[PDB]
C-alpha cells in the first residue's frame, strides 16, 4: 500500500491554513474598510462575526493605525485528548496572517486572522503510522 | 421528516435535566407545528414570529449560559423560556422550515441595530429572490418589510445549510436532543 | 519516522479544500456585497481572478439575481502525467461551495466556489511511498 510521510502531510496542512487565513484576512480587509473610517463599531462587530461564526478560525482581530485593539473574536479554550510530545512533533509556529485596512491610499488599520490547528492535529494524530 | 415530541423530551430531559415548566412550552411549540401546516405562507410567518417572541424573554448569553455567545437549540430556547437575538431566529428558522417554508426563502441575516448601538441578528423572508425581504425580529412584533426598519442596517445574510461551526453545533445538540437529520 | 496512508492523506485533504472553498466563498461574497461591487463588473472580475490566482480552486462563479452567470474563472487547462490506476485508487468528486452576494437588504446573486481533488491527486503522486 501507499503512504505519505507524515512530513508531508503537514507541509499541506501548513500550505492550506496559511493560504485560507491570508485569504479570509485580505478579502475581509476589503470589507471593512468604510465601517473603519466610519469608526462604526457595531458593524465592524457584526462582519466579524459573520465570518468567524462561519468558519473555523482560531482569532480575528482588527485594529487601528496605532495598534489599539477595536475587535477580537476568539475561540474558547478547547481539550485534547492528543498528548503534547505528539503534537511536539507536528506542531508549527502559530499562523496569524494580515491585511492592512485601507482608506484610498492612506492605512486605516489592520485585520489579523489566525487559523485553526485542531483539525490538523486531530487528523494526523488519529492516522499515525509508525514505521 | 416528523418530528417525535414524546423521544425528544425523553432525550432532552437526559442532556438538560428535568424541563420544568420548559415542557409546557415544548407542548405549545408542537401544538403550533401540529395545527399551523395548512395556513398561507404569509400566515405561518406571522403566527411563528409571534410564538416565540411570546414566549420567550430577550435575555443576553452572558446571564442565561454565563457564555458570551451561545447559540440555542428551539428546545433549549423553549426549555429555559429565554435567549438573545440570534436564538429567536434559529427558532423561528426550524419551525418554519417543519411547516413548510422553503429554505431558499429564509435567511440568518446579521445587522446593526441602531437603537441599540449593537449587533443583531434577525431571520429575513424573500417571497421570491428578487423580493424585498420581511423582518422577523426579537426587537419587535409586527412584521416590516426590511427597509422599513430604519432602525436596522444590514451587514450580511447567510443560507442556512449543514449536515464544530456555530450553526453545525447547533445541528449537532439537535441531533442529540432527537431530531432527524 | 510516522506516515500515514494514501487513503487517509486523501480524506484529510479534500476535507481542508472542502473547508478553504466554503471560508473565500463567505469572505468573498462579503467582499463583492459592498457598495454595488458586484454590478461593476471589471472591479468584480478583478476581485475574483486576485481571490483566484492565489487559492487553489478549481473555479469561482458569480451569478446575479437572475441566475445568468457574469463571472466564470477556472483553471488553466493542464494534461496530468498521473496514471489513471492511481487516480482510481484516489478519486473524489469536487464540492461546490456558495455564499450570498448582496445589496444591502436585497439579493443580488451567489459567489460558487469548487475544490479541486486534482491537487490532491498531483501532492499524494508527488509524496507516495511504497511500503
Ligand atoms: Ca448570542
Ligand atoms: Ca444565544
Amino acid at each position: 500500500t501507499y503512504f505519505i510521510t507524515m512530513n508531508n502531510a503537514r507541509n499541506f496542512f501548513i500550505q492550506q491554513l496559511e493560504s485560507n487565513a491570508q485569504d479570509t484576512a485580505t478579502s475581509l480587509g476589503l470589507s471593512l474598510s468604510q465601517s473603519l473610517i466610519n469608526h462604526d463599531v457595531p458593524t465592524m462587530d457584526s462582519m466579524v462575526k459573520a465570518v468567524f461564526d462561519r468558519g473555523y478560525f482560531s482569532s480575528i482581530k482588527v485594529q487601528d493605525i496605532k495598534g489599539k485593539v477595536i475587535i477580537l473574536k476568539k475561540q474558547l479554550p478547547q481539550e485534547s485528548d492528543i498528548p503534547q510530545w505528539f503534537v511536539n512533533l507536528i506542531k508549527w509556529p502559530s499562523t496569524e496572517k494580515s491585511s492592512l485596512i485601507m482608506d484610498g491610499w492612506m492605512q486605516a488599520g489592520v485585520v489579523l486572522v489566525a487559523s485553526d490547528p485542531s483539525y490538523v492535529y486531530a487528523s494526523l494524530w488519529r492516522n499515525a503510522v509508525e514505521m | 421528516a416528523d418530528w417525535d415530541f414524546s423521544a425528544i423530551s425523553r432525550k432532552a430531559t437526559a442532556l438538560y435535566g428535568p424541563l420544568g415548566a420548559g415542557q409546557q412550552r415544548i407542548d405549545a411549540w408542537q401544538n403550533l407545528l401540529a395545527t399551523q401546516k395548512q395556513v398561507s405562507e404569509m400566515e405561518k410567518l406571522k403566527v411563528v414570529n409571534l410564538f416565540f417572541n411570546k414566549q420567550m424573554r430577550y435575555v443576553e448569553d452572558i446571564d442565561l449560559w454565563h457564555e458570551v455567545d451561545y447559540w440555542e437549540t428551539p428546545i433549549e430556547a423553549l426549555w429555559k423560556g429565554a435567549g438573545d437575538c440570534e436564538d429567536y431566529a434559529i427558532a423561528k428558522y426550524f419551525s418554519l422550515r417543519h411547516l413548510g417554508v422553503a429554505s431558499d426563502k429564509l435567511r440568518i441575516t446579521y445587522v446593526k441595530a441602531l437603537r441599540q448601538n449593537r449587533a443583531h441578528m434577525v431571520l429575513t423572508y424573500y417571497s421570491s429572490p428578487d423580493a424585498m425581504p420581511l423582518v422577523l425580529d426579537s426587537l419587535i412584533d409586527p412584521i416590516k418589510p426590511a427597509a422599513e426598519r430604519t432602525d436596522l442596517l444590514p451587514v450580511y445574510s447567510f443560507n442556512a445549510e449543514g449536515l464544530l461551526s456555530r450553526w453545525q453545533d447547533v445541528l449537532k445538540k439537535m441531533q442529540a436532543e432527537g431530531f432527524p437529520v
